[PDB]
């Protein structure tokens, strides 16, 4: 029914291991760029 | 005159105000209004002081919404202190449109 | 002469932005600088050579298109600018090195 079964799962491990690397790293990249905004301070200084 | 029923009517209004939660972001009621044509005209008519206060309040709220944070409880807008600053501008804009619409009928 | 002097502590530079948004004002002012070295440092001279190449501009200069500086030439041709200036402000062991400019609201992105 499924000759691909063994290859599918070897690929499956390789995916999860890569995603375990790539997901935190891309997250750290998005956190880096978004830092500028997430730590921004506003002040309102109207006349009088 | 009116005492006991009024405070309960006010109580449901105050309850809903807190559950609405725009006050956690420092928004007034009139800051949250959907900008149709009537509303955009009302903004345009606002005096300098009120216009600029409105923008700062939106900015501070969008900033909080981005960080998924809210103000400290001290700094939430109190239902009693909520200024309906747009309403009389908006009411007049609506009154003006409705007169044009009556003239267009005849 | 006598006891308690301080010498100057070194001043940390921070890569940062301050944005005073004021739309009532007719022209934008932008100043941008990297960390210079101090007064003492020999490479102030070569930085000044470089700053002279970028130069200064003002809307009352003769020469639009023909000015040697490519910033000055393009700013004049494309109307990017009312003025710009390079600077190398020096303090003890630190500085402000870069540029200041004054322009229309629709010209800031091009000027940068």
């Amino acid at each position: 029914a499924e000759p691909e079964h063994d290859h599918r799962k070897r690929m499956g491990l390789k995916m999860l291991l890569m995603m375990g690397l790539l997901l935190p790293l891309v997250y750290a990249m998005k956190r880096h760029k978004w830092s500028v905004l997430k730590s921004r301070k506003l002040a309102y200084r109207p006349p009088k | 005159a009116v005492s006991a029923s009024s405070r309960w009517l006010e109580g449901i209004r105050k309850w809903y105000y807190n559950a609405a939660g725009f006050n956690k972001l420092g928004l007034m009621r009139d800051d949250t209004i959907h900008e149709n044509d009537d509303v955009k005209e009302a903004i345009r008519r606002l005096p300098e002081n009120l216009y600029d206060d409105r923008v700062f309040r939106i900015k501070r709220a969008l900033d909080l919404s981005m960080r998924q944070q809210i103000l400290p409880k001290e700094q939430w807008t109190k239902y009693e202190e909520d200024k309906s600053y747009l309403e009389p501008y908006l009411k007049e804009v609506i009154r003006e449109r409705k007169e044009r619409e009556e003239w267009a009928k005849k | 002469d006598e006891d308690a002097v301080p010498t100057l502590s070194p001043c940390r530079f921070t890569g940062s932005q301050i944005c005073h948004r004021e739309d009532g004002l007719p022209l934008a002012h932008v100043a941008i600088a990297v960390e210079g070295p101090g007064w003492a440092h020999p490479d102030n001279v070569a930085l000044q050579v470089a700053n002279a190449i970028i130069g200064h501009y003002d809307c009352t200069y003769g020469g639009g298109a023909h000015l040697s500086s490519p910033l000055a030439s393009i700013a004049a041709t494309n109307k990017l600018c009312q003025s710009f200036q390079t600077f190398n402000i020096c303090y003890a062991d630190t500085g402000l090195l870069g540029a200041h400019f004054v322009c229309d609201h629709m010209s800031i992105d091009d000027m940068m």
